[PDB]
RNA sequence: AUCGCUUCUCGGCCUUUUGGCUAAGAUCAAGUGUAGUAUCUGUUCUUAUCAGUUUAAUAUCUGAUGUCCUCUCGAGGAC
């Protein structure tokens, strides 16, 4: 029954989201992964979304409640949302120059995979065949 | 050194730009990664979604919005309606004046149901004027001072506001039509934009909006910006299905 | 490209400012960096239109739009039709007004017959000003302006 | 000593010029062999005006698609292989639409209204 | 730190201090499936005690609804040796 | 770090998961793999080859778990 | 010198200002475990290349800082 007062909240979240301090953002991130867990299957996915927008800057941090509570909101907001949109949200991270963001999003895409790694397979891109490998799936685009 | 022969393979951002089949991608540090031919096609991917600004930075992530001062929370409206912040304000406004003695007192007397708010008043809110907020859709991350600017993007004419016309002299209403803006006059007076003018005027390169008036007075249309042949200054500034959705519910 | 917003008016805001600037042709800027110490608008500012006509145009167009020691100036064959911002703005181009465009009106009814007086800052802004709209175009009557009387 | 200047004028202590890294200057081609301090300020040049100017009198407009490339043959066939793209996926009527005429074999639009207003069809 | 050596069909006990929450998720609320545990983590002086507390076993473990929609309850004894 | 133990133990323990160093490579052929594995598992893709090109169905699983074992290429170096 | 106005300075009032009494009326005043985060506070950094380590890039780290005469690290020169 948090499918009712998921629209009050959203804008005090992205309030409190948008910096006040680590325990502020830490806890905002804790509203989100329940929030997430609660909703799942009922549509308010565009909300979710709007709150992945402000969750997912938190990514790089440090401090380890911090970059916990983050972590949770994400599980939580994956089953709620889709293996896709996080997913995407995940695509570009993941063979970065740094290392530092290379080893967040390969911590991320790791319990992205782990749980629901089945779906992904309708997910994935399309990623071109050079010369001595085969990198296209043709499996998938036989025509009927 | 191994790093280095690999760093002699770090290609040129030109060498990138060049071979990439989507250019607007390649950045700065793009060169240093282990496989940019990947990274810059991910990038180039539809649909997915940038790494954040700041892992660049030196600064945490809002450390920066550390200076300035911000306003308190503004609730929902159809929160307000119900009138809670009023018995909120008044409820404070009593408990700051009270003394410390007193406020045992009333500890251990209390002022039993002090106040009301009946239920319906609520429930109404919550379960009959709920409405959707504004939400952003996929993609667009916040970033430090993203809210520094409100809206953009409409780079259309047409858009006028009320306050708008009150501070710069023109109507307000059914009248922004009927009204064309001080700015319209000098788009009849020496013309739009001279690589933009995708945008015409109305009443100055536009028609007569719905019953505009001709005349040089003010309130009216003027002489519509015409050669002297005749042809208006651009376009013409004088003038010259079953969509209904299959479920749905009553 | 780049224009100077003059009598940049305080509260008529860099946004709708912009809209304007893209209501007219290429928003690319719209800036009034202002006081270190006020935040108000400070007078003049840069508008940037990405194209030169454009700017050029658009100038043309926002011009007029409506954002003691004898430093008043006489101002007649005066337009009936304006409103006080709006004249205070136009008069401001060259100075400040110490005191809004006084317009000797008839009381009878409250329209005008054609004349008014303006505080400005300077003598030498009431010559500016007189000047370069000496005869020139007011918004039905031709403007003519000087040096004011005293009454 | 060559220190940058703060908002109050003076130099800027040595561990502070080190964290921002002055040191390092970007030969930008494109800005009359302009060569800038200060990464984020070279890239923020991209879009200041020097670099505007620089891309108007290339030939070539300042849009993002060539930000980062700073020498200008380079920048040339860049905008080269792009304007080929651009044309590519331009529909052009002339050349795509095209007509039969009323003998049974085909020509374009152009060639159509050719022959149609010079006489014959 | 985790036993994590699959499941089997034991079930797992509470002491009464740990009493009531999930063995992870560590809520309060309503436990829809129980614990199972393993052979190793299951016999001899380890039989019947608290996942967490370690003490005696009284109260069934069980799993918070969360965690069962997110499926984390289908990797085995999670006792913390 | 013993979260490292059990995090490399759980890279043992997923086939198919990733490391900040992984390589483009690794990554395109688990997730080929994977592909295949759920083409023979969900009944109906199964169909959907098998009548796209004109095999039967232990025509099509016989090639799948053949091609299952270098899909993409050979390998990186 | 006298009159008036203004400016500053100084003196004088400044009781116009310490509710009465007793046995000074009497008496007296007692808390965490773990880590860890953040914030203050205190502090510390021009030196000249180059090689490497390193890093997204910096940085760090490591390592030395043209010969000949000669006069006082410094100087004029054959070079
Ligand atoms: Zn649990
Ligand atoms: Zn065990
Ligand atoms: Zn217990």
């Amino acid at each position: 029954m948090g499918k009712d007062y998921i629209y009050a909240v959203t804008p005090l979240l992205e309030d409190a989201l948008m910096d006040r301090d680590l325990v502020h953002r830490q806890t905002a991130s804790a509203v989100v992964q329940h929030m997430s867990l609660g909703v799942y299957g009922f549509g308010c996915e565009d909300s979710l979304n709007h709150l992945l927008n402000y969750v997912w800057p938190n990514v790089f941090e440090t401090s380890p409640h911090v970059i916990q509570a983050v972590m949770g909101a994400l599980e939580g907001l994956r089953v709620a949302i889709g293996p896709c949109r996080m997913l995407q949200y995940c695509l570009q991270g993941l063979f970065h120059p740094a290392r530092k963001v290379r080893d967040v999003y390969w911590k991320i895409y790791n319990s992205i995979y782990i749980g629901s790694q089945d779906a992904l397979i309708a997910h994935y891109p399309r990623i071109y065949n050079d010369d001595k490998n085969t990198y296209i799936r043709y499996e998938l685009d036989y025509i009927l | 050194s191994k790093k280095k022969l690999r760093r002699m393979n770090r290609f040129t951002v030109a060498e990138l730009k060049q071979l990439v089949a989507r250019p607007d991608v390649v950045e700065m540090h793009d060169v240093t990664a282990q496989d940019p031919k990947l990274l810059v096609h991910l990038k180039a991917t539809r649909n997915s979604v940038p790494v954040p600004r700041h892992w660049c930075f030196k600064r945490k992530y809002l450390q920066g919005k550390r200076g300035i001062e911000k306003p308190p929370f503004e609730l929902p409206d159809f929160i307000k309606r119900t009138g809670i912040q009023e018995m909120r304000e008044a409820l404070q406004e009593k408990e700051e004046q009270k003394t410390m003695k007193s406020k045992m007192r009333e500890k251990v007397r209390p002022k039993m149901g002090k106040i009301d708010i009946d239920y319906q008043k609520l429930h109404d809110a919550f379960f009959k004027w709920q409405t959707k907020p504004k939400l952003t859709i996929h993609g667009d991350l916040y970033y430090e001072g993203k809210e520094f600017e409100t809206r953009l993007k409409e780079k259309k004419p047409g858009d006028l506001s009320d306050e708008l016309r009150i501070s710069l002299g023109m109507p307000v209403g059914p009248n922004a039509h009927k009204v064309p803006p001080p700015w319209l006059i000098a788009m009849q007076r020496y013309g739009p934009p001279p690589s933009y003018p995708n945008l015409k005027i109305p009443g100055l390169n536009s028609p007569i909006p719905e019953s505009c008036s001709f005349g040089y007075h003010a309130g009216g249309w003027g002489k519509p910006p015409v050669d002297e042949t005749g042809k208006p200054l651009y376009g013409d500034v004088f003038g010259t299905i079953d969509r209904t959705p299959w479920g749905e519910l009553e | 490209a780049t224009v100077y917003v003059g009598g940049l008016d305080e509260k008529v805001s860099e946004p709708l400012l912009w809209e304007l600037f893209l209501q007219a042709g290429p928003v690319v800027n719209t800036h009034m960096p202002k006081d270190r110490v006020t935040g108000q608008h400070q007078g003049y500012g840069f508008v940037e239109f990405l194209s030169e006509e454009d700017a050029d145009y658009a100038i043309k167009i926002m011009n007029m739009i409506k954002l003691d020691v004898g430093a008043n100036i006489f101002i007649g064959n005066l337009d009936p039709e304006i409103d006080e911002k709006l004249l205070y703005d136009t008069f401001s181009a060259f100075g400040v007004i110490l005191q809004t465009p006084k317009i000797m009106r008839d009381p009878d009814t409250g329209n005008s017959k054609g004349y008014a007086f303006i505080n400005f800052a300077s003598f030498d802004a009431s010559d500016a000003a007189i000047e370069a709209m000496n005869g020139q175009y007011l918004c039905n009557r031709p403007i003519t302006v000087s040096y004011a009387f005293k009454k | 000593k060559n220190l940058p200047l703060g908002w109050d004028g003076k130099p800027i202590p040595y561990w502070l010029y080190k964290l921002h890294g002055l040191n390092i200057n970007y030969n930008c081609e494109i800005c009359g062999n302009y060569t800038y301090r200060g990464p984020k300020a070279f890239q923020r040049h991209f879009a200041e005006w020097r670099h505007a100017h620089g891309m108007r009198c290339l030939g070539i407009p300042n849009t993002a698609h060539f930000a980062n490339v700073t020498q200008i043959e380079d920048a040339v066939s860049l905008w080269a292989k792009l304007k080929l793209q651009k044309a590519s996926e331009r529909w052009q009527p002339d050349t795509e639409e095209e007509y039969e005429d009323s003998s049974g074999n085909v020509v374009n639009k152009k060639t159509y209204e050719d022959l149609k207003r010079q006489g014959l069809l | 730190i985790f036993c994590r050596k699959q499941a089997g069909v034991a079930i797992g006990r509470l002491c009464e201090k740990c009493d009531g929450k999930c063995v992870i998720c560590d809520s309060y609320v309503r436990p829809c499936t129980l614990v199972r545990i393993c052979d190793e983590c299951n016999y001899g002086s380890y039989q019947g005690r608290c996942v967490i507390c370690g003490g005696p076993g009284v109260s069934d473990a069980y799993y918070c609804k969360e965690c069962t929609i997110q499926e984390k309850d289908r990797d085995g004894c999670p006792k913390i040796v | 770090y013993t979260i490292h133990s059990q995090l490399e133990h759980l890279q043992s323990k997923y086939i198919g998961t990733g490391h900040a160093d992984t390589t483009k490579w690794e990554w395109l052929v688990n997730q080929h793999r994977d592909s295949y594995c759920s083409y023979m598992g969900h009944f109906d893709l199964l169909n959907y080859f098998a009548i796209a090109e004109n095999e039967s169905k232990a025509r099509v699983r016989f090639n799948l778990m053949e091609k299952m074992l270098q899909p993409c290429g050979p390998p990186a170096d």
